[PDB]
């Protein structure tokens, strides 16, 4: 030190350096409390979690992504699993709580290369090669359910489908919950069955009544109910009609004045009276506009005065004031209208038409929610789910929208695998094969990828209380004596390991990105040595 | 290296120039080896790290000599000497290779860094990425890249022109088409939407009479502007200042796309891409200005739509779409893409 | 009672040096027209209630009913004037176009009884058709402690006479009522 | 290696299991007590300007007690939802959704049972359990006075166990005729509820007519007799038109007096269009000034200032007229007409009665007590009790109680539970011993046996005799339907669903993480 | 420079307001490019407006903050600055043969450099080195140089 | 005594006990007490 | 660590001669009037309160406390 203070960068005392045998134990033991967390919830025997939040909102839920955001944390390496599920749910929306589990597997079996004296950039070399081993080898696997007409086409929408409802909570209702998924991308879709928009369904939650009341609802939901409630609260279309010709206005009900602050100046009694006739005048002529149009409905973006509440009452015109500008989008969407800037411009071919517009009552007291429904197919599919707990109504809406991931994923052609542990076993012998024909130092790399691959289907033993030892063996010996695959776990204990009699499936497109989103990270933690992390 | 600064910032980097921006440096001889390696980032972008691990050397060897009655000047001296006969013995080492015609060079340039695995595929995109830009030019913005948080880095392609975030969602955003089959985009920084005109606002009206033509004439100019642009055909509309509700609706009953909120460096992109021009009126707009595709398409990545410019005859715009499950991992994959377009 | 202050914001214009002669000429004449249409009813008290954002009565307007020997209280409570309207019998007039003498009451003598530095308002003899007359009672002490108690001694006193007009009949205190319950009780509480 | 921050709580082990459990036990024993008509009302202390709240519902009770276990929050939420679905009944989910988990503890911890074996046997019970309500379901409909009747029976059972149950046989009718005036709306916010402070508890009537607080604003006559009703929400006291960009340019003061006299014209001109319609009575919502109050006087017309909005529907509904703004065209308005109007006074107070209306769509509550926290209770039992009479006019389908609701239910339970077999046996029959804990804390509350009471009510059932029930007066098994202790079938699904689905909900929590508090 | 407003008292003047705008810039330099000015030079923030009729006739614009920075530009093209936005007089205008922009340490540079014929003042010197504090001492010891230059003028 | 600069002294129990302020929940229903005996009738609310 | 806990800071070269000639010509300066038959008187004052006036030369420097250490 030679006597004089002796600093490099500001802060010095604050921050911290890691490095050596110590730095590479810190980061693996970090994966591993974030693995133990994760493997509890895998599975459909998998067990929730609460999520306390610092503002004294709870959340429970097994999911991987949503348990990782809300989670507080320090260490960065547990950081970077955080958005390793965050990956998952934002393109797929599946198997967030399998890519941290299989992460950390391939962690595990890198400590004890790194022990052996393997560099590390040697360990996330083999396991790049082993991944597009696994990928190859089950591509070559699966095959094409294209083949088959629009009726057999469903079916196989309704099996992937209860598979991602299992493992989180009210799965009970999975059957209907299966059966009102596909029916959502049925009616939404593009006639070729290819890139459907996920946009155009909503998931609107109601806490209240029983999860039973949960059903389809084809239309618009709003928060905001009927102006000046004199009106029927029910709409009924005319005897014979097009339809209810529902109107959409971003412009509120007032006489015209400018956007730039204006000053009318009146400078005699006589222009003052003028005003008097020239203000009743535009309320009379803005309500006739909507009559000669044969509209019923009028949607106002920011309301309008009390004195159309008498004026839309006299011609049974129902009315909805303060609707946001986001909801107007989806208005126009599910009733085929075109929003009307001005009554200058108000025309009977830019009507929307749909079924019926009515309200219900919901609960004792609440608040009031309108609700349209359509009369045959539409771009515009809402999600309705009721619940007894605001825990319940939460989770519901994230539950329906992973299960509505894997049904966008199916619409996508010629992928489809069989879950179950199914693919990791099969993937898992593929990779064990090559290390005896390559040997080298690498040699050691395909076995930890191999014996990664395995945790999983001996997770999914550990929830269901079984031996995963004798459960690997079976699998194992399986795919030797046998090629078919279709064999996995059963957490279920309906017996037939096969994949097939119990209709399990997955989209291929989330089981590939769990393997690349696992090794790819692994690949750049194995290449941290200096960390520095400064004090808070 | 990992470092997290007071912010909690976390950054993986084993660039000499990165590492070093991270960390303040306040001893005074330090931070000539900032200085270096920033400078060395700045043109050539590879040998950061060399550079700080040689000049650090220098004064390693030096030190023994320090200790000695060797002089200060006397030092100096053997560096100065050596490195002219050091950069004379390169051209040495250079050759003038006129022969056989980017793909050696950008694979070497990835390695100590992300992705060089990998080279088999990116590499293949840094070779056409520079070849869009023209002799003389060379431009550093049109081969910029987007990070898209999420993903897999092996579902990354290549595009013939620039991809911009929406950050902003329309009300008549859906009733647009997001399929052109022969799109064209006009670039623009009017404002259009119902607001003062020109940095001030005032209205003296008299009579009442002349009060309700003063709203009918706000409508009008607003329109006037929008009417221009349909007679011309224009299919894409792009904008700096805001646009509101109304000029988007207008434009979605004419199946005609609108944006706005975009940034400047992006809409410079465009130029080059379609090889467009930029109108600040909507009086001067001419069919020759215009540009054009091949196609036009909407595509949702990581849970964010961008728009897609390819298949132009000759566009010099080159911009990436990145993706990764750290948001690291993102800069990363640009990190060594950007100091590997700059080898070639 | 004020120069023009109507609620919408106004601008006053002055194109002419001139016009600023027949501007404060027009002030006092709106103020003096106002007050000339208030003696051809002969009316000699105005009762004002209190004033939001314009005062009450301006001080130009004062000079114009001290003239005419006319009494001007203002600052008076909103909800005062229900009670000043049944019990003058006099109908409050919000216009001067509605202001005429079928609306105005009738008093005896007005008199502003000044002692002990303390000034107070009296009216002496009510005379008009009225169904429900009122009452009005000055209370004195030696502090606030005490004249704040003689108006609480004063409400359990009005209200013995509202429970006998309301409900006839009374019964006797002093201990009765305690005392001649319980040994009636005691008597059917052991046949219980 | 600590991947948490500092100050984070987490419990990855049986403490977890046993903070969730227990978590649930003291919010389930402080709601225990108020089961039943015996059971007695809970005080709550206020952190703040010392405001005591006594209330027997559970609803209150927990959301007004803070609570920083998460398990206690689910037993929280179940109940405000209860509250705001069905109306009654936050008490009995609370108590029997705490129920279902000690049974669940005793499984995982001797049994050695599996949560989600306890989860899936409920699953396969309340299935059971729900269409044992449907075939003991009665739908009374059919017939006008059975249905009348039935009103009355299920307001007795709701007000017995509030502070009401001694006068209840008193407000059976009154909350009976309330629903009747509804006509079948389900809407609580028609009814005005008015407490007024002293007087006997019995005192509280139901007058046929909109009761108002507010009164006539100078001149106007206390009582008369043929008055037409008009009802206007908009503007008319010192108009600003519309736009805000509207001034006046004077050059003279001259002229600006007449600009002035110009806006008397308007208001002039604007109540002259109401004595077109021939109305005694004009009632606004905004408040009157002082100029267009004196307008009404010439004209006989009465003037009412400050009504509030949700009052303005409420007597919209009374009067039967017509909410009427822009008053050019009478024909296309209508106006609402009242028999007699009188001001009287209550207490200090003086109100506006109404009588001899032609609607009977909305009422007006009159409550007597003898201090605020009893009328702060008075409200809270008839809005109890209004909530499930309002959704029987819905669905009309009605479950015997006094623990003979939760005793049918429990009949089904046992019967599945032998062809389940496996370990889920114990489970299925762990949600039958449950449903025996509301029925024996009814008992408790009233100082009685819990064993041999309880069990002369199931042995009865098996009998072959279904309308059997529990008496807490006489402390033995009667009839209930001569009794009349009867409930909604809403109310009924309502308490086993959201317990069962509360149940699920802690029962799959194996680990509770707790982030820093901001 | 004092309460600039817009006033417009009917519809009508409304609109040619905004065609009356473009019309005056469209006036104002037209008669620059007439001119055969390629480049202008301001010392201020310019507005959008004037900045497209520019780009039609193909002129370049530079920002010279400040004053110091403007005023050695004329000296190199010999200009004589006005402020007015009209013509400028053709025996005021600077020559300058060729403006390149390259990169040369990562940024856009412009190059106002000048050739053998008209010869310019104020010539700069570009200064390339590694690090920061060696390019501060060097700029004073070519500021060395230069005033050793003053010393054979004066004596 | 008040809690501001107003003293009041007052013989009647309900003006006694609404100024005077209590910890005591069912303490505190004492005044509400005071008070239904003084707006029904407003004698003898002492005694109640 | 510290390494040396006394004086880890260390002041070598012309910068510890020039501290030992300055406080050595100090010590000299003072006498300087202390020397010839005209020699003033110094006056000096100990901790314990004896005053010991005179020019001698020995006498004033060892009274005095130098916290020098070359001096
Ligand atoms: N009913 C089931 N039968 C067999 N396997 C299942 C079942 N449900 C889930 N799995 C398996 O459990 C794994 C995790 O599924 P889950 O936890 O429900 O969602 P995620 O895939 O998002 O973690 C899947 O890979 C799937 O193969
Ligand atoms: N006279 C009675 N005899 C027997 N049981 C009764 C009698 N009155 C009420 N009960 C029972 O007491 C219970 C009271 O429950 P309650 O405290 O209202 O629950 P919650 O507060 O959740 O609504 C009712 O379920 C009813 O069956
Ligand atoms: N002259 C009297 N002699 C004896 N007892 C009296 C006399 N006057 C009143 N009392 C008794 O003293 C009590 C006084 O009660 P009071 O203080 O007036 O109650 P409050 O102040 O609440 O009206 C009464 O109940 C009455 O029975
Ligand atoms: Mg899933
Ligand atoms: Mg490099
Ligand atoms: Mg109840």
């Amino acid at each position: 030190e030679m006597g004089r203070p002796f600093i490099i960068v500001k802060d010095q005392g604050n921050k911290k350096r890691q490095h050596g045998l110590e730095a590479k134990k810190s980061h693996i033991l970090a994966a591993r409390s974030v693995a133990s967390i994760i493997k509890t919830s895998l599975g459909p025997r998998g067990l929730d979690k609460i999520l306390i939040s610092p503002d004294g909102e709870i959340t429970i839920t097994n999911d991987g992504a949503t348990i990782l955001s809300q989670m507080e944390l320090d260490n960065e390496i547990a950081k970077l699993l955080v958005q390793l599920s965050k990956s998952q749910d934002d393109e797929i929306g599946d198997g967030t709580t399998g890519v941290v589990v299989l992460a950390s597997a391939l962690l595990d079996q890198a400590l004890e290369l790194i022990q052996k004296g393997i560099h590390p950039i040697k360990i996330a070399n083999g396991f790049d090669e082993a991944a597009k081993l696994a990928i190859s080898k089950l591509e070559e696997t699966c095959d094409d359910i294209s083949a088959s007409n629009d009726e057999l086409f469903r079916d196989f929408l309704l099996r992937a489908a209860k598979t991602s409802l299992g493992s989180k909570i009210v799965s009970k209702d999975h059957d209907r919950f299966a059966e009102m998924a596909v029916e959502a991308v049925i009616n939404v879709m593009d006639k070729d069955r290819k890139d459907v928009d996920f946009d155009l369904i909503k998931m609107q939650g109601r806490v209240g009544g029983s999860i039973s009341d949960s059903k389809l609802i084809n239309g618009v939901i709003l928060d905001k109910d009927f102006s000046h409630p004199q009106m029927p609260k029910c709409v009924l279309p005319k005897e014979g009609s097009d339809g209810v010709k529902l109107a959409i206005l971003t412009c509120p009900f007032e006489p015209p004045k400018p956007k730039t602050k204006h000053k009318l100046d009146i400078s005699s009694v006589e222009e003052y009276q003028k005003l008097q006739t020239y203000e009743q005048d535009k309320f009379k002529e803005m309500i006739d506009d909507v009559k000669k149009a044969g509209a019923d409905v009028v949607i106002c973006q920011w309301g309008f005065d009390d004195e159309a509440n008498h004026l839309l009452l006299q011609n049974d015109l129902p009315a909805v004031r303060w609707v946001g500008g986001q909801e107007l989008e989806h208005i126009a969407i599910s009733t085929n209208g075109r929003i009307v800037p001005r009554f200058q411009d108000l025309s009977k071919d830019k009507l929307g038409t749909c079924s019926r517009i009515y309200e219900q009552e919901f609960g004792t007291t609440k608040d009031r929610m309108l609700i349209i429904e359509q009369s045959k197919e539409t771009k515009t599919v809402t999600c309705f789910v009721r619940g007894s707990n605001k825990m319940i109504v939460d989770e519901a809406e994230r539950a329906l929208h992973d299960s509505l991931c894997v049904v966008r994923n199916l619409v996508k052609d010629s992928r489809v695998v069989y879950g179950g542990g199914a693919a990791e076993v099969t993937m898992s012998l593929a990779v064990s094969e090559e290390a005896d024909k390559q040997r080298g130092i690498d040699q050691y790399a395909f076995r930890g990828f191999a014996q990664a691959l395995d945790t999983i289907p001996m997770t999914l033993a550990e929830n269901s209380g079984l031996d995963p030892i004798g459960t690997l063996s079976t699998l194992k010996s399986k795919q030797l004596k046998e090629k078919i695959s279709n064999i996995g776990v059963d957490c279920l204990g309906y017996g037939s390991n096969d994949m097939k009699e119990l209709f399990v499936v997955d989209p291929f497109i989330g089981k590939k990105q769990q393997i690349l989103l696992a090794t790819q990270l692994c690949r750049m933690i194995l290449k941290i040595d200096n960390v520095i992390i400064s004090g808070k | 290296i990992l470092i997290v600064t007071s912010n909690q910032k976390t950054t993986i980097s084993n660039d000499g120039a990165t590492i070093l921006k991270l960390l303040d440096v306040v001893h005074p001889a330090a931070k000539t080896l900032v200085d270096i390696s920033r400078a060395q980032d700045a043109e050539v972008g590879d040998g950061t790290t060399s550079v700080t691990i040689l000049a650090g050397e220098l004064m390693k060897e030096a030190k023994p000599f320090l200790e000695e009655g060797i002089s200060s000047h006397l030092i100096m001296k053997g560096y100065r000497k050596a490195v002219s006969l050091a950069v004379e013995k390169i051209n040495e080492l250079a050759v003038d290779i006129t022969s056989e015609k980017l793909e050696r060079c950008a694979r070497t340039a990835m390695s100590s860094k992300l992705i060089h695995n990998n080279a088999d595929f990116f590499v293949k995109m840094c070779v056409d990425a520079v070849l869009s830009l023209d002799r003389n030019d060379l431009d550093d913005k049109l081969i910029g890249i987007k990070k898209i948080p999420g993903g897999a880095m092996e579902e990354s392609l290549f595009i013939n022109g620039v991809a911009f975030k929406k950050t902003f969602s329309y009300a008549g955003f859906e009733q647009q088409p997001k399929k052109f089959n022969n799109p064209k985009i006009l670039s623009l920084n009017v404002e259009l939407e119902l607001k003062a005109e020109k940095d001030n606002a005032e209205v003296r009206v008299e009579h009442v009479e002349d009060y309700q033509a003063i709203v009918d004439a706000e409508w009008q100019l607003i329109f006037e502007k929008l009417r221009q642009v349909e007679e011309t055909g224009a299919n894409i509309v792009l904008s700096k200042l805001p646009i509101g509700d109304l000029a988007t609706q207008f434009f979605a009953d004419r199946n005609i796309f609108c944006a706005g909120r975009v940034s400047a460096d992006d809409m410079n992109r465009v130029i080059q891409a379609v090889g467009g021009s930029i109108q600040s009126t909507t009086s001067d707009i001419k069919p020759e200005h215009l540009g054009t595709c091949a196609l036009f398409e909407e595509m949702q990545i990581g849970s964010e739509r961008y728009n897609l410019f390819q298949g132009c005859p000759q566009a010099k715009t080159c911009t990436l779409l990145l993706r990764g499950g750290a948001e690291q991992v993102i800069a990363e994959v640009e990190r060594s893409l950007h100091d590997a377009i700059m080898i070639v | 009672i004020s120069p023009p202050k109507p609620d919408t914001e106004n601008n006053i214009i002055v194109n002419d040096y001139r016009q600023m002669d027949k501007i404060l000429k027009e002030e006092r004449a709106y103020l003096l027209n106002i007050c000339k249409k208030i003696k051809k009813a002969k009316c000699n008290v105005l009762l004002i209630q209190k004033s939001i954002l314009r005062d009450a009565v301006n001080d130009l307007a004062l000079h114009f009913l001290s003239k005419l020997n006319i009494m001007v209280v203002k600052d008076i409570e909103r909800e005062e004037i229900e009670f000043l309207s049944k019990g003058l019998g006099c109908k409050p007039i919000a216009d001067i176009e509605l202001f005429t003498e079928d609306r105005l009451g009738s008093a005896d003598l007005v008199e502003e009884i000044d002692s002990d530095g303390s000034k107070i308002v009296r009216v002496t003899g009510i005379r008009n058709n009225n169904a429900r007359p009122t009452v009005s009672v000055v209370i004195r002490g030696a502090n606030n402690m005490i004249i704040d108690e003689t108006e609480r001694s004063l409400h359990d006193a009005l209200c013995v006479i509202r429970c006998l007009v309301k409900e006839r009949g009374l019964i006797a205190g002093g201990g009765a009522p305690e005392i001649e319950i319980s040994r009636r009780l005691s008597k059917e509480a052991r046949s219980m | 290696v600590q991947i948490f921050g500092d100050q984070v709580t987490e419990e990855r082990a049986e403490n977890a299991r046993l903070s969730a459990f227990v978590g649930a036990i003291a919010v389930g024993d402080l709601v225990k007590s108020t089961l039943g008509p015996k059971g007695m009302d809970k005080l709550l202390q206020s952190a703040s300007s010392n405001t005591c709240m006594v209330t027997n519902d559970g609803a209150t009770i927990l959301k007004s007690i803070p609570l920083d276990n998460p398990a206690a929050k689910v037993l929280v939420n179940i109940s405000k939802v209860q509250d705001d679905e069905v109306g009654d009944g936050t008490t009995s989910v609370t108590v029997l959704s705490a129920e279902l988990l000690r049974e669940a503890e005793k499984l995982i911890d001797q049994s050695k049972i599996h949560p989600q074996t306890i989860i899936e046997g409920y699953r396969l019970a309340s299935a059971a359990a729900l269409d044992a309500l449907t075939k003991a379901a009665v739908d009374n409909s059919h017939d006008k006075t059975m249905f009348r009747e039935d009103l009355i029976h299920i307001a007795k059972t709701t007000l017995s166990s509030k502070i009401l149950s001694q006068d209840k046989d008193h407000f059976a009718e009154l909350a009976t005729n309330a629903i009747l005036r509804l006509k079948g709306s389900t809407n609580l916010e028609h009814i005005q509820i008015i407490k007024i402070l002293g007087g006997k508890l019995s005192d509280s009537f139901l007058d046929e007519g909109f009761i108002l607080a507010k009164k006539f604003g100078n001149n106007q006559p206390k009582r008369i007799e043929n008055a037409k009703i008009l009802i206007a929400n908009t503007t008319l006291d010192t108009d600003k038109v519309k736009i805000f960009g509207t001034k006046f340019k004077v050059d003279s003061t001259a002229k600006l007096a007449q600009l002035e006299k110009a806006e008397r014209e308007k208001m002039k001109n604007k109540i002259a269009k109401i004595s077109k319609f021939g109305i005694n009575t004009f009632i606004n919502r905004q408040l009157i000034y002082d100029y267009p109050e004196q307008l009404f006087t010439d004209l006989g017309i009465n003037s009412i200032e400050h009504a509030d909005f949700e009052g303005v529907e409420r007597l919209a509904l009374v009067t039967g007229g017509e909410v009427v703004s822009t008053f050019d065209e009478p024909s296309k308005c209508k106006l609402g007409e009242c028999d007699v109007i009188e001001e009287i006074m209550l207490g200090e107070q003086p109100f506006l009665k109404f009588s001899g209306c032609k609607a009977g769509e909305a009422c007006t509550i009159v409550l007597r007590g003898a201090t605020d926290q009893t009328l702060d209770e008075a409200e809270r039992s008839l809005h109890d009790a209004l909530s499930v009479l309002s959704q029987t006019t819905k669905e009309t389908r009605t479950v015997l109680g006094g623990g003979c609701a939760e005793m049918v239910m429990s009949k089904a339970v046992d019967t599945e539970a032998q062809n389940i077999d496996g370990k889920k046996s114990l489970a299925v029959e762990a949600f039958a011993r449950a449903l025996r804990q509301l029925p024996t804390i009814l008992a408790d509350n009233a100082g009685f046996d819990s064993s041999e009471l309880v069990s002369k009510l199931r042995s009865s059932i098996y009998n072959g005799i279904s309308t059997s029930g529990l008496d807490l007066n006489n402390g033995t098994i009667a009839d209930m339907r001569q009794l009349g202790i009867v409930e909604s079938y809403k109310l009924k699904r309502a308490v086993v669903s959201s317990a069962s689905e509360a149940a699920e909900v802690l029962l799959r929590v194996d680990n509770i993480i707790r982030a820093r508090p901001r | 420079e004092t309460k600039g407003t817009v006033l417009l008292h009917n519809a009508q003047e409304m609109l040619d307001f905004s065609k009356g705008e473009e019309k005056q810039i469209d006036a104002m330099m037209k008669e620059i490019a007439d001119m055969g000015v390629e480049c202008i030079v301001a010392g201020a923030g310019v507005g959008e407006l004037a900045l497209h009729y520019l780009n039609r006739y193909g002129i370049l614009v530079l920002k010279v903050p400040s004053k110091f920075e403007l005023r050695r530009l004329c000296r190199v093209c010999g200009a004589t600055p006005l402020p007015r936005l009209g013509a400028p007089t053709p025996e005021e205008l600077g020559l300058v043969e060729t403006v390149k922009t390259m990169e040369i340490g990562g940024d856009r540079v412009t190059v106002f450099k000048q050739e053998q014929g008209e010869i310019s003042r104020t010539s700069t010197i570009i200064l390339r080195g590694a690090t920061q504090n060696n390019l501060d001492d060097i700029e004073r010891a070519i500021d060395d140089g230069v005033a050793a230059v003053k010393g054979l003028m004066k004596p | 005594k008040t809690s501001r600069g107003e003293i009041i002294i007052s013989n009647d129990g309900h003006t006694i006990l609404k100024q005077m302020a209590i910890l005591h929940p069912v303490a505190r229903m004492l005044v509400e007490v005071s008070a239904a005996q003084d707006s029904e009738a407003g004698d003898g609310t002492t005694s109640v | 660590v510290v390494f040396m806990n006394a004086s880890q800071e260390r002041t070598t070269g012309r910068q510890a001669q020039i501290s030992n000639i300055t406080a050595a010509k100090a010590v000299a300066d003072v006498i300087r009037t202390c020397l010839g038959p005209k020699a003033m008187l110094k006056m000096l004052l100990d901790p314990m309160g004896g005053l010991v006036l005179t020019n001698d030369g020995h006498a004033i420097l060892r009274e005095i406390d130098v916290a020098h250490p070359a001096a």
